[PDB]
């Protein structure tokens, strides 16, 4: 009886949203003049962990990143002169994501073990030390992202994310919309909102205080594993084991741009846009990164230097380096 | 079950009513918020070594 | 954080004796070891400093040779032995504690010291003023310069304000010329153009009495300012 | 040049660096174990006779040597049931458990189809599995019992016999014997389908209480090593 | 014909070695140290085929067009290529018994920093060992490029000839034989604790050990001969001098099959 | 006469 006006409402959403297809990104931004061909090279070479690398993340400072690795280990690196400033033993070996907290003071990271425990940087002890521990999520940690020094929001296998607060550690709300393990979280600019993307082959537009999905956007045809907020905040992209990138906007209620090529037919790992938003940087499973014009849909560039799968991707709040980190337990920095 | 069907049917009703914007105003926006940056994107638009820090 | 040296004593000429440092409360290992000694009428003065991992040792020329650094990661202590003691020598010794990385504080913490009794291309700090009056509620500038530039190629100007409480040891104030300690109050601010620098005491407060004694980082030979008083 | 606070730095640095290289013997002579099975599959009893935390902990670790070897055994603990994302966490294991209940002649095919996405998926190409038909007391009482026949499930059976390589134990029925190599070889069947020389299957046969699954494992682990080994060095 | 022979055999073996080359560089990679000593073998087995026209040459005809100044560069280049040949297979065989019988204790010889500095040893050893030659010898004595020892000839020469025959076949066969045999060892023992592995493992090394013994120990048995007794007169049993010396040559012609495309991996990497 | 040295024939 009521999958009666579901329907219904399914059927007026993609009126709506078919009613707004004014013209394709494609169009409108075919008269720009070409990106050009974007070469990049490896100027840092950053290797020492044990196990393969599966999350990395910038600090503020555009200076340390976290990579996060299966050994059971994080380790702060000095890009700048790959100077090692600390090696943090992890009690769980299997840590998926990995975080930096904007201040520099914490750094959270969880994976198979249903806990994203938070560990302070900077203790008077001269250690690093664990904080608190998360253990609210009944499925592996996939992302976790901070809002302030003390909220951090996080995701996991169990289809629910969630909001806590380190001071107390427990789940001030709970986000339950999806279908499907959710694989990646990123925060808008003014962290008001956040986007994750799901097994589901789809991604959801959540707010942080009302804890309601404001907006979804189906898009794939198969899990999403890497989603990243566009830098205005009206915009996102999303890496799906489909072998196509897609680029939604909470605007216009429609997929903006598809990112593909024939010669890919393996899925993507990680996505990031460069400073401006100009160009998105992806992983894939060929071991391959390759260089996305964000308005032109073709292919910039291709970094290939690492010889194992590349899981994570990021670049600096400057836009002046972009770090890969692959399974080969090296993390390369290009620029 | 009925509640599940209940939640999901008020769920679509809440987001359904959200307002929108036409795609083409949203990429013209978009478009130009890159041209606006275009200069201060060191990977689109590489600057001297000597500004460089990675060298 | 807490350390507590002892070994103190009186010692003739020409005679030998150990001072020993113990830790606690911290990760010791991972703290580089600085022996800083003030006269009973003078400022602070670099004595040795042994790494975290023992690897990197140094010392002044002052006690070159007689001077010998040694520590034990395991016991969480750390020692100096000294042999055919000077008169020079007599001088309270601190034991100082310093980790080096991006970011970091060195010499952040001081110890208590122990009092010893006994029976060119270095860079030169000048700090002409010797003593300020000042008052409650005023805003007082401390200048002091340096022969060379301590401003590195890499865009670090090694600097360090460090304020001793009488009675009490030398606690650092300022760090690389810009950044404020953590535990010191905000209204603490100094400034500098790599050959002349500046500390700003705004909000004079009572607890603010004391010497402040600058200290450059460039080199190993670590040289400190004659100290201003306030 | 560097600075004096730089030099002290890459000391630190070198210093981190020697850590890990100590982590890195400690990793190559751990074996790391992947335990996967039903929930009548009997991963307990295994994972009970451990000679040698958290009400939602989403994976358990299992500690046992044998002969100065360690081995640490994984089981996931709390999940949505859907394996296709987080094995991919397991692509550099040593080796793949996998328990089966002989006796539940209704859930071997759910078994059957559990191997066969396990044995085809992608991921695990390079990693072998070590099959353990645990709880053959409840099969060899079931057979010799005669209640129930295995022909219902599995008409292939009718027409199936102990090939000549059977080793059975003394004492036993031919119905037992038959039965039992009957399952190891349709899983066999699997094994053989797609192994392509890459990775192999190991089947033992165990109960609810034995011993010798620690040796078993052993052995099975070396075998792995040594043929992953002999690929490396191009004579394989 | 002789001639023709020795063009065919050295076409087969610079295709097959700039073949290995290839792939080791583009295809594949040389961050694993059993590429690196594939690398070496093959710029080894190739340098050794430059060689192959020059000796045909001087064979087909009694005399030595090129000179002396090719004389000497072309023996001491052809005995810095067989000599750094053997010390390649030999480090080969080292490393994978290093990695097969002690995988933990060779962690730190297991390298690439050491696989190059093995290189670098065997070839400079190779470059020490054919220093006498490019010496002593060479002058082509208005005929053939041969030695020219000091007044005592039959002394000079048969001690040169006694340890080059040791260095390049006795001791490395040795090492060799007995690295086979200790891997078999292994993977004999662990098959039966748990036989196609071990089919295949004996057969690889039966295949390698009876590969090099055919191709080089025909040479050396006759050079050894030669000293002992005089051989019979120059038509009774000139061709077979060369016989030996082309089937040395297809130890290096055979070196690129043997340790590149019936590696597993290497064909892995070789088809895309 | 002829004689085999190392790897050609030598002129006696």
């Amino acid at each position: 009886q009521l999958r009666q006006e579901a329907e219904q409402l399914k059927n007026q959403i993609r009126d709506a949203r078919k009613a707004c297809a004014d013209a394709t990104l494609s169009q409108i931004t075919n008269n720009i003049d070409p990106v050009g061909r974007i070469q990049m090279r490896t100027r840092r070479t950053l290797r020492g962990h044990l196990a393969k690398i599966y999350a990395m993340h910038w600090g503020t400072d555009s200076r340390l990143l976290v990579s996060a690795s299966q050994d059971g280990k994080l380790i702060i690196w000095d890009s700048y002169t790959t100077n090692k400033v600390h090696a943090i033993p992890l009690r769980s070996s299997w840590v998926m994501t990995c975080a930096y907290a904007p201040s520099g003071n914490y750094v959270a990271c969880g994976g198979l073990d249903n806990i994203c425990s938070i560990y302070n940087l900077k203790t008077r002890e001269g250690n690093v030390r664990v904080s608190r521990e998360l253990a609210g999520h009944t499925g592996y940690l996939s992302c976790c992202r901070f809002l302030d020094d003390n909220q951090i929001v996080t995701s996991s296998g169990d289809t629910t994310c969630a909001l806590w607060d380190i001071e107390t550690g427990q789940q001030t709300t709970t986000f339950t919309g999806h279908t499907g393990d959710v694989m990646s979280l990123s925060l808008a600019p003014d962290t008001r909102l956040f986007v994750s993307g799901a097994c589901d082959a789809s991604a959801k537009l959540w707010d942080v205080r009302e804890g309601m999905c404001r907006q979804t956007f189906t898009g794939h045809e198969s899990d999403i594993n890497a989603i990243c907020f566009f830098p205005n905040g009206n915009a996102f992209a999303t890496g799906s084991d489909d072998a196509t990138c897609r680029l939604f906007d909470l605007r216009a209620d429609q997929e903006l741009m598809t990112y593909s090529h024939d010669n890919i037919i393996c899925g993507i790992t990680s996505v990031s846009f460069s400073k401006s938003g100009r160009l998105l940087l992806a992983g894939y499973d060929d071991f391959n990164c390759n260089v996305w014009d964000a308005l032109k849909a073709d292919r910039a560039g291709v970094l290939a230097g690492h010889d194992n799968r590349v899981s994570c991707l990021g670049v600096t709040d400057d836009g002046m380096a972009v770090a890969t980190g692959s399974w080969d337990s090296f993390l390369k920095i290009w620029n | 079950s009925i509640a599940q069907a209940r939640k999901l049917v008020e769920q679509l009703k809440m987001e359904a009513n959200i307002d929108r914007i036409k795609v083409s105003k949203a990429a013209a926006d978009l478009m130009a918020y890159c041209e606006a940056h275009a200069k201060e994107d060191p990977l689109l638009t590489p600057v001297p070594a000597s500004e460089n820090p990675f060298r | 954080v807490q350390l507590v040296e002892s070994g103190g004593g009186l010692v003739q000429p020409g005679g030998s004796r150990k001072l020993s440092c113990s830790a606690s409360g911290f990760a010791f290992s991972s703290f580089g070891m600085h022996w800083v000694r003030q006269a009973p009428e003078k400022g602070l003065e670099w004595v040795a400093y042994i790494s975290s991992g023992s690897g990197t040792i140094y010392y002044a020329d002052t006690v070159k040779g007689r001077f010998t650094i040694s520590r034990d990661d395991p016991k969480n202590t750390l020692f100096l032995q000294m042999t055919s003691l000077r008169s020079e020598d007599t001088a309270m010794y601190y034991c100082v504690r310093s980790i080096y990385y991006y970011g970091s504080s060195p010499f952040d913490f001081w110890g208590q010291g122990t009092t010893l009794t006994v029976s060119s291309a270095d860079i030169v700090m000048t700090q002409a003023t010797s003593s300020v009056p000042v008052t409650p509620g005023e805003s007082v500038s401390i200048s002091c310069r340096s022969s060379k530039s301590l401003l590195h190629s890499n865009g670090n100007t090694y600097l360090y304000w460090f304020l001793q409480r009488p009675g009490q040891s030398p606690q650092l104030l300022i760090y690389r010329m810009s950044n404020l300690a953590s535990g010191v109050p905000d209204r603490f601010s100094g400034s500098g153009s790599g050959t002349a620098f500046t500390l700003t005491i705004s909000r004079l407060e009572a607890e603010d009495v004391g010497v402040y004694y600058c200290m450059q980082h460039l080199e190993y030979p670590l040289t400190f300012g004659a100290g201003t008083k306030l | 040049t560097l600075s004096a606070e730089d030099k002290a730095a890459v000391e630190r640095s070198k210093m981190i660096e020697k850590q890990l290289q100590k982590d890195k013997q400690v990793y190559r002579a751990t074996h790391r174990l992947l335990l996967l099975g039903a929930d009548n599959s009997g991963k307990s009893t295994i994972v009970k006779q451990m000679r040698i935390r958290v009400k939602t902990s989403g994976i358990f670790e299992t500690k046992f040597q044998v002969d100065k070897v360690n081995f640490h055994m994984f089981d996931v603990g709390a999940q949505r049931d859907e394996r296709r994302k987080w094995i991919q966490c397991f692509n550099d294991v040593t080796a793949i458990i996998f328990v089966v209940d002989s006796s539940d002649y209704n859930r071997l095919q759910e078994a059957l189809n559990d191997f066969k996405s396990i044995w085809n998926n992608r991921w695990l190409r390079t990693i072998s599995v070590i099959l353990f038909l645990n709880k053959q007391d409840l099969l060899a009482e079931k057979v010799l019992a005669g209640k129930s026949k295995i022909e219902d499930y599995f008409p292939e059976f009718a027409r199936y016999t102990t090939p000549e390589d059977a080793t059975p134990e003394p004492g036993e029925d031919p119905r037992v014997t038959r039965a039992k190599y009957f399952i190891r070889d349709e899983f066999l069947r699997i094994s053989t389908a797609s192994g392509d020389g890459r990775h192999y299957c190991y089947p033992h046969f165990t109960c609810s209480v034995d011993t010798e699954n620690a040796r078993r494992i052993f052995n099975d682990v070396t075998d792995i090593i040594i043929k992953m080994n002999l690929r490396d060095c191009g004579l394989f | 014909l002789v001639p023709v022979l020795y063009l065919l055999v050295c076409a087969a073996g610079l295709g097959g070695n700039t073949l290995v080359i290839y792939v080791v560089l583009r295809f594949a990679k040389m961050k694993t140290v059993t590429n690196i000593y594939i690398l070496n073998l093959a710029v080894a087995d190739v340098l050794y085929m430059l060689g192959l026209p020059f000796l045909a040459t001087q064979n087909a005809a009694s005399f030595w067009p090129f000179g002396p100044v090719l004389c000497r560069l072309v023996m001491t280049l052809d005995g810095v290529n067989q000599f750094t040949s053997v010390f390649c297979l030999t480090v080969m065989s080292v490393d994978r018994y290093l990695a097969v019988v002690h995988p933990l204790s060779s962690a730190r010889w297991r390298r690439p920093r050491v696989a190059k500095l093995a290189s670098a040893a065997a070839w400079v050893l190779s470059l020490c060992m054919s220093l006498p030659l490019l010496v002593f010898a060479d002058v082509q004595e208005g005929g053939t490029c041969n030695a020219s020892w000091p007044e005592p000839v039959g002394l000079w020469g048969a001690v040169f000839i006694i340890y080059t025959a040791v260095l390049g076949f006795f001791a490395p066969l040795l090492v060799i034989c007995l690295c086979y045999l200790l891997i078999v060892v292994k993977v004999r023992a662990a098959g039966v604790r748990v036989r196609r592995s071990e089919r295949k493992v004996t057969r690889m090394v039966l295949v390698l050990v009876l590969v090099f013994a055919g191709c080089w120990l025909p040479f050396f048995t006759v050079n050894i001969v030669n000293l002992a007794v005089a051989l019979p007169q120059e038509p009774a049993s000139a061709g077979l001098y060369f016989f030996v010396v082309i089937l040395s040559y297809a130890n290096s012609c055979a070196n690129p099959v043997l340790y590149g495309f019936l590696s597993d991996n290497f064909r892995q990497s070789f088809q895309k | 006469c002829r004689n085999f040295f190392w790897k050609t024939f030598s002129s006696c």
